């Protein structure tokens, strides 16, 4: 019965300072939340690295600090260094139970930004001879690596049929996803112009078909 | 060498309950509390409750009251959880970990999560369909669709294709799961050359190749 809210995605480069906060929708954190800031690498990898606002965990660079500032509990970077990649959570207390924020997707430039690489295809025939029809949308090579999916038929943005993938790490240290949107035999045959559009690092890109 | 031990996966039916485990060791038990955290991959992290290894006192997110249950074995160093009345919504990581309750207030060491895949089907083989595009280099892939359990294994060429490859994650959609995968070769080689993709799925032996032909 509390929301925290986190900031979304979060770039920096190699040497930078970065502040993360974790906003409480009831009121000021304070100390007597308890702010918590756990790291989640690949893998579902977690590790713990400030407690009760501003104790570090043992084994955690200093480079991590915690504290409150304003009304809000911040974690700060300083020096991130590329291995920061990563999503952080901050985790609230409120005398009985925990919240947890949505977590930051921290970028930390490791490589050039690089732009992503979309392609939609469209229902094959031998699916659309099992009443069925699926566009596929796939991105690649996209740096940092948060992207926003959006489709839209004949104009309208779809809202429902439509799932999109998490981010997967390609070799190359690069990102990719994959959005699919599913149909009827008979949706498909009705609707008459599918779009793919890729949000990322500010540009869009827009892959259309066209039945 | 402080360690929290989970299982990886747990595969159950519907309907049905699971006891997830979580084995300490390399630490006094006593000295930590334990937390238990769901996260769906694509939201956030849920708390769910936390025990007390010495007195077996537990407390919960009123959301989870009714859903988990905590449980401790001190002799055996484990704290374990069950989840009743599972659904496929209940599909999800669940995580333990410890939290410096008379120190300085941190979940410091976190346990690596069991999957919980909550499904009614029964091992069911992919069914693989072409992507060719519609109008330098061109993308084409595979689309290997509603096959179980996980995984398939993809491949371009019979191996020979292996620059340009992506193969993305698979999705549980509707109790079966549905992947992809995608190479870039010049524009050249196809349509000239043949573009094979080849989807082997080891739980029910299928091995299917499927040649991309434009369309």
């Amino acid at each position: 019965q509390a929301v925290v809210t986190q900031e979304s995605a979060l770039t920096t480069s190699p040497g930078e300072t970065v502040t993360l906060t974790c906003r409480s929708s009831t009121g000021a954190v304070t100390t007597s939340n308890y702010a918590n800031w756990v790291q989640e690498k690949p893998d579902h990898l977690f590790t713990g690295l400030i407690g009760g606002t501003n104790n570090r965990a043992p084994g955690v660079p200093a480079r991590f600090s915690g504290s409150l500032i304003g009304d809000k509990a911040a974690l700060t970077i300083t020096g991130a260094q590329t291995e920061d990649e990563a999503i952080y959570f901050c985790a609230l207390w409120y005398s009985n139970h925990w919240v947890f924020g949505g977590g930051t997707k921290l970028t930390v430039l490791g490589q050039p930004k690089s732009s992503p690489s979309v392609t939609l295809f469209p229902p094959s025939s031998e699916e659309l001879e099992t009443n069925k029809a699926t566009l596929v949308c796939t991105i690649t090579d996209f740096y940092p690596g948060v992207v926003t999916v959006d489709w839209k038929v004949d104009g309208t943005p779809v809202t429902q049929g439509m799932e999109t993938t998490q981010p997967s790490k390609q070799s190359n240290n690069k990102y990719m996803a994959s959005s699919y949107l599913t149909l009827t035999a008979r949706a498909w045959e009705r609707h008459s112009s599918y779009s793919c559009q890729v949000t990322h690092e500010g540009h869009t890109v827009e892959k259309s078909l066209s039945r | 060498q402080v360690q929290l031990q989970q299982p990886g996966a747990e595969l159950v039916k519907p309907g049905a309950s699971v006891k997830l485990s979580c084995k300490a060791s390399g630490y006094t038990f006593t000295s930590y509390w334990m937390h238990w955290v769901k996260q769906r991959p694509g939201r956030g992290l849920e708390w769910i409750g936390r025990i007390d290894p010495n007195s077996g006192g537990t407390k919960y997110n009123e959301k989870f009251k009714s859903k988990a249950t905590l449980t401790v074995d001190k002799p055996s160093s484990t704290a374990y959880m069950q989840l009743s009345s599972l659904t496929s919504e209940d599909s999800a990581v669940y995580y333990c970990a410890r939290y410096d309750y008379y120190g300085s207030s941190y979940f410091d060491y976190w346990g690596q999560g069991t999957t919980l895949t909550v499904s009614s089907a029964k091992t069911t083989p992919p069914s693989v369909y072409p992507l060719a595009p519609g109008s330098s280099m061109v993308t084409l892939g595979c689309l290997v669709k509603g096959y179980f359990p996980e995984p398939v294994t993809v491949t371009w060429n019979s191996g020979s294709l292996s620059s340009g490859v992506h193969t993305f994650p698979a999705v549980l959609q509707s109790d079966l799961y549905t992947l992809s995968s995608s190479v870039t070769v010049p524009s050249s080689p196809w349509p000239s050359e043949t573009v094979t993709c080849n989807v082997a799925h080891p739980a029910s032996s299928t091995k299917v190749d499927k040649k991309i032909v434009p369309r």
